[PDB]
């Protein structure tokens, strides 16, 4: 989570940015703090570009705008003047990405320890199938390269999270000598 | 939502 | 041997 103050002088008749939300009617539905949605490539806002739209103005013109209704936010900008020295908070970039790995079957199996699905989601709150242990010189070890920490949401087109640890386990082993597994990175890091 | 819209300022 | 702990396959 990043934080810092900045001055946005009215390039002319305004800064140029779209906001929405309010401590009463959150723009997302779970954040009393207001944030911006987009900036117009014209006003001083886009020119100053000292912040992102999805940020959270921790403070504006020395006014409490961390969890106040929209009307109060509009009033803050209404009495902002021109050179608004506001303090915003922009969270770091996420980390949600879907990978595609190749894992070949082996005589002793695929050579890896994974657990997901209902009944045994492995993780205390995640039906997704995550890995926990890998053998040496295994099929997935060398090919898959899925070190302890990866999580597969589906093998090519399988539902490794729509049955149970048993069905997902049987569905993973039921794969072919050479199957592509769909892995995913921990969103929001 | 329905009546209130974004503030472009 | 332990399927409820981890699917070692």
């Amino acid at each position: 989570m990043e934080y810092e103050e900045i001055t946005l002088e009215r390039g002319n008749s305004g800064l140029g940015f779209s906001i929405a939300g309010g401590t009463d009617n959150p723009h997302i539905g779970d954040d009393p703090s207001i944030f911006i949605t987009k900036i117009i490539p014209g006003g001083a806002a886009a020119q100053d570009g000292r912040l992102r739209v999805n940020d959270s103005i921790l403070f504006v013109n020395e006014v409490d705008v961390r969890e106040v209704t929209h009307s109060a936010a509009v009033e803050a900008l209404k009495e902002a003047g021109s050179i608004v020295r506001l303090y915003v908070m922009r969270r770091k970039p996420p980390a949600e990405k879907v990978m595609e790995i190749k894992l070949i079957k082996g005589p002793k199996g695929l050579g890896f320890s994974i657990a997901g699905g209902v009944g045994n989601q492995h993780i205390p709150g995640d039906n997704s199938i995550y890995v926990t242990k890998i053998i040496e010189g295994g099929a997935a070890h060398k090919d898959g390269r899925l070190q302890i920490g990866d999580k597969i949401l589906a093998v090519n087109s399988v539902g490794l999270e729509d049955v149970m640890h048993e069905d997902a386990v049987a569905a993973l082993k039921n794969t072919y000598d050479v199957v592509y597994l769909k892995v995913a990175k921990p969103s929001n890091a | 939502q329905v009546v209130p819209f974004s503030s472009s300022v």
